[PDB]
């Protein structure tokens, strides 16, 4: 499963 | 043996062409198995694999609400890259991610990874300790030192030795039949005339899986080094894969020489001549 | 932003036999930016129903794409793939080999 990618 | 679950995840900006596009895609070993395209009609997480189709209900609910939030913030993502770099507006411009966990046959982490590119250069990535970050240049500086403000590194960490590792397992006995198969290379060699009575040697092997071979010539057992043409390995479109190797003889000498290929399908590697 | 060239392979799924219906790849790869435009030819005229997989990249970053349509090989038909990409002012087109 994927998860959240934190924002740059 | 190894196996890997990765995802490979990309954001393009179109100014003027409505919102960015954005699609994930996931891979157990090198394998497609699932896929979100924000363009197609109703855009959700799909099974690319007949295995895939298993999978309960919710596994879709929730997999396809990550990848609506992925979306949503890789927006956010291409528009901070903008300001960062203080590009000027108006331009496509790309935003890419890999994640993934490399896990032995003992069950062991050998590599845990995020990475993220700007234009398709490297912009960031998470170290093998899983604990600090390498940022390729000043913009990058400022996501680190955000990252690391935020204690990013742990959540990435606790994911990739986690649900990382628990689902490639997971992935693996679903798909196991498919996933772990070995189709053999056929070989062949086919002979081409080329002016000046030369001949053209060229050693097929196709049909083969997984995607790993090696094939060389011999002359009076030593492999051809240089003089040898190779292509890339091929998708035949069917799940297996293709490659050739070719080398230019004397003519009248053909029999000299040897095509040897190397396959995790094969019991012993393969050996033809003309 | 750094564009990168396409390298493009033109193909068949088996090898060839005259007469016999089988499928032509183009295996386009190793681009930079993601937007492409493949065509498939048949006698130097666009081949209508052409499929192609969806945006995808490898582990350098760069994009690839394959592309693939039936056709029926014969000893006088020409096949070819023309790529159109911003890292190439003109189309590069690649054309098929039974040899290769």
């Amino acid at each position: 499963v994927n998860d959240i990618f934190e924002a740059i | 043996g190894s196996h890997s679950l990765r995802y490979f995840v990309t954001a393009v900006s179109r100014p003027g062409h409505g919102k960015p596009r954005y699609m994930e895609v996931g891979y157990v070993d090198d394998t497609e198995f699932v896929r979100f395209d924000s363009d197609a009609e109703n855009p959700r997480y799909e099974p690319r694999t007949p295995w895939m189709e298993q999978v309960e209900p919710e596994y879709w609910e929730g997999q396809t609400q990550i990848a609506k939030g992925n979306e949503q913030s890789s927006r956010v993502d291409l528009r901070t890259a903008l300001r960062y770099y203080n590009q000027s507006a108006g331009g496509s411009h790309t935003i890419q991610r890999m994640r993934g966990c490399e896990v032995g046959s003992d069950g062991r982490l050998l590599r845990g990874y995020q990475q993220v590119a700007y234009d398709g250069r490297d912009y960031i990535a998470l170290n093998e300790d899983l604990k600090t970050w390498t940022a390729a240049d000043m913009a990058a500086l400022i996501t680190k030192h955000k990252w690391e403000q935020a204690g990013a590194a742990e959540r990435d960490r606790a994911y990739l030795e986690g649900a990382c590792v628990e689902w490639l397992r997971r992935y693996l006995e679903l798909g196991n039949a498919t996933l772990l198969r070995t189709d053999s290379p056929k070989a062949h060699v086919t002979h081409h005339s080329r002016p000046k009575d030369k001949v053209t040697l060229r050693c097929w092997a196709l049909g083969f899986y997984p995607a790993d071979i090696t094939l060389t010539w011999q002359l009076n057992g030593e492999e051809l080094t240089q003089d040898m043409e190779l292509v890339e390995t091929r998708p035949a479109g069917d799940g297996t894969f293709q490659k050739w190797a070719s080398v230019v003889v004397p003519l009248g000498k053909e029999q000299n020489y040897t095509c040897h290929v190397y396959h995790e399908g094969l019991p012993e590697p393969l050996t033809l001549r003309w | 932003m750094i564009q990168k060239t396409p390298q493009i392979q033109v193909y068949s799924r088996h090898p060839p036999e005259n007469g016999k219906p089988n499928i032509l790849n183009c295996y386009v790869t190793q681009f930079h930016p993601p937007h492409i435009e493949i065509q498939m030819l048949k006698n130097g005229k666009k081949i209508p129903k052409v499929e192609m997989s969806d945006m995808s990249f490898s582990k350098d970053w760069s994009f690839y794409i394959l592309a693939h349509t039936e056709f029926t090989p014969t000893e006088t038909d020409t096949y070819a793939c023309r790529v159109k990409h911003d890292s190439m002012a003109e189309p590069k087109t690649v054309y098929w080999d039974r040899d290769m």
